[PDB]
């Protein structure tokens, strides 16, 4: 109807009809809310009069108003101005509306502020109206009795202190297991939701809290803080819980985890800290890593099943005499044999090994490391026919045989750093002959295996006396070297050099070699490695844009940041430098490995751009985001590209297949068996390009790869944390395009997948089924399979904490510690 | 045999809600349930009317019910009780559903999703009552009976969806009961239809439905008009929010026509003009739309001779509308002749049809349009003219008046003229060659532009549908 | 019965299931289908659409006559009348 006998009451000049007029204006205000939104600046001058007791009603009709005009900001203003008369609208079946959008408001508002400070509960740009209305919210989902409700919307509005009430009373130990499991449905949301670090620290280490008050408690949920912070005093100080009960098997199981996940450097302090605490060396053996390889050699040693009709094929069909075939051949057996000390390899193809020479037969050398990799006590004992002082016959046999005893010790070296710094140190100070060259180029690669994440400042001089040299292959190599053992430091000393001594030399091999080692060096700091990356993209040379690319890719790695994808996206459209368009796209996958759903959607628009490079960092880009659990899109964006004129991206198409499918069942996804003869129809035709016949048989040996046991890990599911390995094995695995050798890091990024039971006394469609079926233990697990097993309720071995349901170590429980039963023996026990 | 006939028209009702409901339990959405929802009102219409009155009441019964079960049944009572088909095997079942209201589940009560089901009876008791073409004390009653029920609590995108038709039915029938006999409750109540229509448009902005908010405006702007109450509608048309996404194209034909009668009131006679052919474009040829295509027709002659522009005659014999358009038609020729003497018969002869419509307000505003379109047209034929000629054409006073309906008229620019009072003529100031000017420049930038929307509006609405189809499963 | 250029709207539009409903709402609206209303409301049919041979039917083309009045009767005297002051010239 209309409103104007309600106008006439606010002009009328009485006091008493002027009271009376809000009252009889707000009553119908949803009626005649168009026509009372001309006339709102009366109502405005009867709120400055200070003749009213209802200044209050006068500013609650303009919230209303202003809803049904359009603009929601200014309602919750003066909804915030009244003051009481707003509590009244929180349940009614009609009106909530001007509620509700303060509960958004104020989340907007908390963002902002955090930043500056934690506090920010004490500034006068948040009203305590507003305060208020949120709380109460809050309030009635904890009403209705469901705190998942409670704690998210507590998430977005950066408050510190609801949360901490939350989880506070919902520990009082009527079920242990309970009061845990509500705070891993937070712990998950907390990385995929939030990903601003402040806040999220903030609420990871104050998580840490409720855990640690409870006696029994799934502790495995207190590490996965742990290792997202990487403070060696939060994991020291939950030692030192369980160093108070005294027990051992925790300790054991947990210290397993715990080398994955973390970093290397974690660990190299952090046992030095527990020794001055005091323990039993056993826990500090497993936190170096030795026990926890020789656990996962004996799973390898057992289950292993590999082809040797393979073997045979790919040796008729690819020539020792033939150098690029060659090559394919070496790479593809070893990744099959890969895991244990197997001489099959050597012995079948011992004259087709020698036929071939230049790098080739250095792939080669280094080839057997790959298939030997692990295995430390006996690591020196099949390589000694190998190494120099018995080695003179060939260059490229002494060098490469460093190389490959770099991946048998990888990463657990520590040892044989000081043995391989003799031989470098000594070539250093020459400028070398051709031997000597060959000799360090490999030295210079083996090194960085060894010292991996060490941050060895010895090694970093070491290396910096080559690159001095000029030497123009042991150059490059230095590079790569300097690149793997500083992993993850940040240094300035080392950045400064490497990035200078590109102009220094017109060699593109070296120059190369710095650029894509500077990645390495700016692992995992965001965008404290953006100073970096502005000189690296404003740089001249082509060079330098195909390392800035890789700078980008392994800081931001594992976190999908909305900044570091957009700025790969644009470079790599707008160059037209062949090399760069390919780098940009494949350092994509490594930023986006936290959301591999998204990554086929986004890079289907890039297959469809048809220029070739273009296309082969695109394929690249799927088999690395994607090298978990399959993706039956992932396989068919790929599957043209296997039928390109352009031979390159034939090559990269089927490495990526390998690499995503890597040991599924042809029965858990019936693709897996046609895939495999479709790499294996190229090898068969002769017809083909020696290219396609090239990625068909490299693809192959990694989708055997293990015997098929391993798959590749880029975050684990044991804590939901990323994988410092697996990552850098692959981005050196790209650079096999470039030289051949490097293809062997690909091992880095296997990772075996298995559950192993240990005696924790002296260490010794819609899949699921209601009927079960018995498994024995230290047989091949998957991470899709994992979660359908569940130890028996009537059980002689039991775990002592309800089981993680992903592959790794389980410390078990044995009700009868001392009487015999039937073990399987450790590769350390084999030995002495 | 009578048990056969209203199980089967019950089938049809019950595959068309199973259809939703399915759609609804995935993921609620608009577009799509509306799409089968309009397709499953069509049947009902024509059900209800064609087959007796009681094969809605075997429904309401079948399903479980708050209380309208007899509430429907209240209204057949009147007009020859029924009582048939309420036994046992009309209401020991709840209608094939998988689990979500099959029968075995529902009187278990193991769920209860009376939600969708509630919605849809309403539906059925505005059709029946708009079949029967009775309204009395039955409209009073359908009022009271769904709206509380409505606004005691939130509803579902879907749910909301199938409100908005129910206002719609409570609306007219309230407005045609006024028209049939007018009476003296019928203008309190009004205030009451009034309050609703626009608490509603606050209720749907929350829900952030598109199709929900259209057809509300729809009724906010027809309810004023009836009312008179334009006063307030002005304030309304200028502070809108109206979508064109999700709406109906009669929905939209509506909105425009809406518009065209506020305006006209107005003395907007140019954003009349354009609106109102916004209108008809939408609506179809069909005799389905007829009377809303005569209403629209009589505004849209009204419109031009307010202008000065006059409608063509060709547009009356092309059209089989000549009997209703006939006093329009009368007024054509009176405008552009001059001649008030025609003019003032044809305003007798018809006034009675033209105050009906409402539309004989606008047009009393005619009879100046007749003076100033017969000073137009002696100034086009005459270039300087004396002041006594104009007297003698157009039967008018004094020279001295026809000065001043001169000075008057070219304040909008009418004529086009100025008048000499010492030289004792009027001189017209066309005398064309625009084209040495700068003005078609003007003219040129301004179609490009318009070219340049329509680009525009292809390019988002071609590939959204396009979308759906790709995404969608049919290989 | 259509409206503008008869096929311009009837290729425009067809009907629909969808639709129906919609459409027949909008003529009950406005309250009447206004052609058939229009005949009873006044007491008469059509003599004053017989005002022109076009305005009947359309089974020509238009004209824009409005009266039909022959001008070939106000021709004549005007010819006649005007000769003879020049006859007496």
């Amino acid at each position: 109807t209309t409103a104007a006998p309600l106008l006439a009451l606010l002009r009328e000049n009485q006091d008493s009809v002027k009271t009376y007029a809000l009252e009889s204006i707000n009553n119908v205000v949803d009626q005649l809310w168009s026509e009372i939104s001309n006339e709102l600046p009366d109502i405005e001058a009867l709120y400055d009069d200070d003749t009213f007791s209802d200044r209050e009603m006068a500013a609650l009709i303009a919230s209303k108003v202003y809803y049904n005009l359009g603009e929601y900001e200014s309602a919750v203003k003066y909804a915030l101005a009244a003051k009481d008369r707003f509590d009244i609208d929180e349940k009614s079946q009609f009106v909530e509306t001007i509620v509700s959008k303060s509960i958004e408001m104020y989340v907007q508002e908390a963002s902002k502020q955090y930043t500056k400070d934690e506090q920010f509960y004490t500034k006068d740009i948040i009203d305590p109206k507003l305060t208020s209305i949120f709380e109460r919210m809050i309030e009635k989902c904890l009403k209705a009795s469901e705190l998942k409700l409670a704690l998210g919307i507590a998430l977005e509005g950066y408050r510190l202190d609801i949360i901490e009430s939350a989880l506070k009373s919902k520990l009082d130990q009527d079920s242990t297991s309970e009061n845990v499991k509500i705070i891993n449905y937070l712990l998950t949301l907390a990385i995929t939701t939030v990903t601003n670090s402040k806040f999220r620290s903030s609420i990871l280490r104050k998580s840490f809290d409720f855990l640690m008050n409870m006696p029994n408690c799934d502790y495995l949920t207190l590490n996965k803080v742990v290792v997202n912070l990487n403070d060696a005093g939060l994991a020291l100080q939950l030692f030192k819980k369980l160093k108070e009960e005294n027990d051992e098997g925790l300790s054991a199981q947990i210290a397993f985890d715990l080398v994955s996940s973390a970093s290397q450097q974690l660990l190299e302090i952090l046992v030095t800290e527990l020794t001055a605490q005091g323990y039993d060396p056993a826990l500090l053996n497993i936190l170096s890593g030795l026990p926890t390889c020789d656990y996962y050699n004996t799973f390898l040693l057992n289950n292993k099943n590999i082809d040797i009709g393979l073997l045979n094929k790919s040796k008729s069909s690819l020539d020792g005499k033939f150098s690029l075939f060659h090559t394919a051949v070496s790479v593809a057996n070893g990744f099959m044999h890969a895991g244990t000390t197997d001489n099959s390899f050597i012995k079948a193809n011992l004259p087709w090994l020698g036929k071939a020479q230049n790098w080739a037969k250095f792939t080669a050398t280094a080839s057997l490391g790959v298939i030997h990799k692990g295995n430390l006590l006996e690591g020196k004992k099949v390589m000694a026919p190998y190494l120099p002082g018995s080695r003179a016959s060939s260059r490229f046999i002494k060098g490469g045989s460093l190389y490959g005893l770099g991946l048998i010790y990888a990463g657990f070296g520590r040892d044989t750093t000081d043995y391989l710094k003799n031989i470098i140190v000594e070539n250093s100070g020459t400028s070398g002959d051709e031997d000597v060259d060959v000799l360090l180029h490999g030295a210079s690669l083996g090194i960085g295996l060894a010292a991996m994440g060490s941050a060895n400042i010895e090694v970093y001089e070491a290396l910096k006396e080559v690159l001095y040299n000029d030497s123009a292959t042991s150059g490059e190599a230095a590079a790569l070297g300097m690149g793997l053992c500083m992993l993850g430091t940040g240094k300035p000393e080392a950045i400064h050099d490497m990035f200078t001594y590109s102009q220094e030399t017109q060699h593109g091999n070296i120059t190369r070699g710095l650029a894509v080692g500077l990645a390495l060096i700016n692992y995992g700091r965001q965008e404290l490695a953006d100073d970096l990356i502005t000189k690296m993209l404003a740089s001249d040379e082509s060079l330098l844009r195909y390392g800035g690319a890789f700078t980008i890719a392994l800081a931001y790695a594992g976190t999908g940041n909305n900044s570091a994808v957009k700025r790969l996206l644009h470079v790599a459209v707008s160059d037209s430098n062949d090399d760069v368009r390919r780098a940009a796209v494949i350092a994509l996958g490594f930023v986006l490995l936290r959301d591999y759903t998204t990554v086929p959607r986004i890079v289907q628009l890039l297959s469809k751009s048809h220029n070739a490079h273009v296309r082969c960092g695109t394929a690249f880009a799927l088999g690395i985001a994607c090298a978990g659990k399959g993706l039956q899109s992932a396989i068919d964006v790929l599957d043209p590209l296997t039928k390109d004129p352009v031979d390159f991206v034939r090559q990269a198409a089927m490495i990526a297949l390998s690499m995503i499918l890597i040991q599924q069942t042809e029965k858990l996804n019936p693709q897996v068996a046609d895939i495999n003869k479709n790499f294996l129809s190229v090898i068969t035709n002769k017809h083909q390009e020696g290219l396609a016949k090239f990625g068909a048989c490299v693809a192959q040996g990694i989708m055997n790869a293990g015997g098929r046991n391993v798959t590749i890990q880029l975050e684990n599911a044991d804590t939901g944390t990323l994988d410092t390995k697996s990552v850098v094995g692959l981005v050196m695995f790209s650079q096999f395009w470039y030289w051949f050798p490097l293809a062997h890091f690909l091992s880095l990024s296997f990772t075996p997948t298995t559950v192993i039971g240990i005696r924790g006394s002296d260490q010794a469609k819609n899949k699921y089924s209601s009927k079960p079926y018995k498994v024995d233990n230290m047989t091949r697990i998957l991470p899709q399979q994992s979660r359908y097993i569940s130890f028996i309720k009537d059980d002689r071995f039991v775990p002592v904490r309800k089981f993680k349901g992903n592959n790794g170590v389980v410390v078990l429980r044995d009700r009868e510690p001392k009487e015999p039963v039937a073990l399987i023996e450790t590769v350390r026990q084999m030995k002495d | 045999l009578h048990h056969s006939e209203k199980k089967y028209a019950e089938e049809d009702q019950v595959q068309e809600l199973l259809k939703v409901l399915n759609e609804i339990s995935k993921t609620t959405l608009t577009l799509d349930p509306r799409y089968i929802w309009r397709s499953l009102k069509d049947l009902s219409s024509l059900r209800n009317q064609e087959l007796l009155n009681a094969e809605t009441l075997c429904f309401t019964v079948n399903v479980l019910y708050p209380d309208s079960s007899s509430f429907k049944k209240n209204l057949l009572k009147f007009i020859t009780s029924n009582h048939k088909s309420s036994v046992p095997g009309s209401a020991e079942l709840r209608n094939s559903y998988p689990a979500s209201f099959y029968s075995v589940n529902t009187e278990k009560k193991t769920i209860e999703v009376t939600a969708e089901i509630n919605c849809f009876m309403h539906l059925l008791v505005q059709l029946f009552l708009w079949d029967s073409k009775e309204l009395e004390q039955l409209v009073e009653f359908n009022r009271k009976v769904v709206i509380p029920n409505l606004l005691c609590y939130y509803n579902l995108r879907s749910l909301n969806l199938i409100n908005a038709k129910l206002w719609f039915y409570i609306y007219l029938s309230h407005e045609t009961l006024a028209r049939s006999s007018e009476e003296i409750n019928s203008d309190n109540q009004n205030i009451i239809l009034r309050s609703t229509m626009m608490k509603f448009l606050k209720i749907a902005s929350l829900k952030h439905d598109n199709e929900t908010k259209a057809m509300l405006i729809n009724l906010i702007l027809r309810d004023f008009l009836n009312n008179g109450e334009v006063d307030s509608a002005s304030d309304f048309i200028s502070k809108l929010e109206y979508p064109h996404t999700d709406v109906s194209s009669s929905l939209e034909a509506r909105y425009f026509f809406y518009l065209s009668k506020i305006n006209a009131i107005q003395l907007d006679y140019s954003t009349a003009n354009e609106y109102i052919i916004a209108a008809i474009r939408k609506a179809p040829h069909n005799s389905k739309s007829l009377g809303f295509l005569q209403q629209s027709n009589k505004l849209h002659c009204c419109i031009q001779l307010l202008m000065g522009d006059i409608p063509e005659l060709s547009f009356f014999h092309q059209s089989n509308m000549q009997k209703s358009l006939l006093p329009y038609y009368h007024l054509t020729k009176a405008v552009k002749l001059g001649d008030l003497k025609k003019f003032t018969s044809t305003i007798t002869k018809y006034k009675q049809l033209l105050l009906k419509d409402d539309t004989y307000q606008l047009c009393v505003r005619l009879r100046s349009n007749v003076i100033k379109t017969g000073i137009r047209i002696i100034s086009l034929t005459y270039k300087k003219i004396s002041l006594r000629d104009i007297c003698l054409k157009l039967n008018l006073d004094s020279e001295q008046t026809v000065e001043y309906m001169v000075s008057r008229a070219i304040r909008d620019g009418v004529i086009e003229a100025k008048i000499n009072h010492e030289d004792g003529f009027i001189e017209t100031t066309e005398l064309l060659n625009i084209y040495d000017s700068e003005d078609p420049q003007q003219v040129f930038d301004e179609r490009i532009k318009f070219a340049n929307q329509l680009h525009d509006e292809y390019l988002v609405s071609m590939r959204y549908p396009e979308d759906k189809k790709t995404q969608q499963n049919e290989k | 019965m259509s409206t503008d250029v008869a096929a311009a709207q009837a290729q425009s539009k067809i009907d629909l299931t969808k639709k129906k409903n919609e459409e027949i709402n909008k003529k009950s609206l406005e309250e009447d289908d206004e052609f058939e209303d229009f005949p009873i409301d006044t007491w008469a049919n059509g003599e004053t659409i017989k005002s022109n041979a076009v305005t009947q039917t359309n089974i020509w083309e238009e004209n824009w006559d409005d009266v039909e009045v022959d001008d070939d009767f106000t021709n004549e005297l005007k010819a006649e009348l005007d000769r003879y002051k020049r006859e007496n010239q």
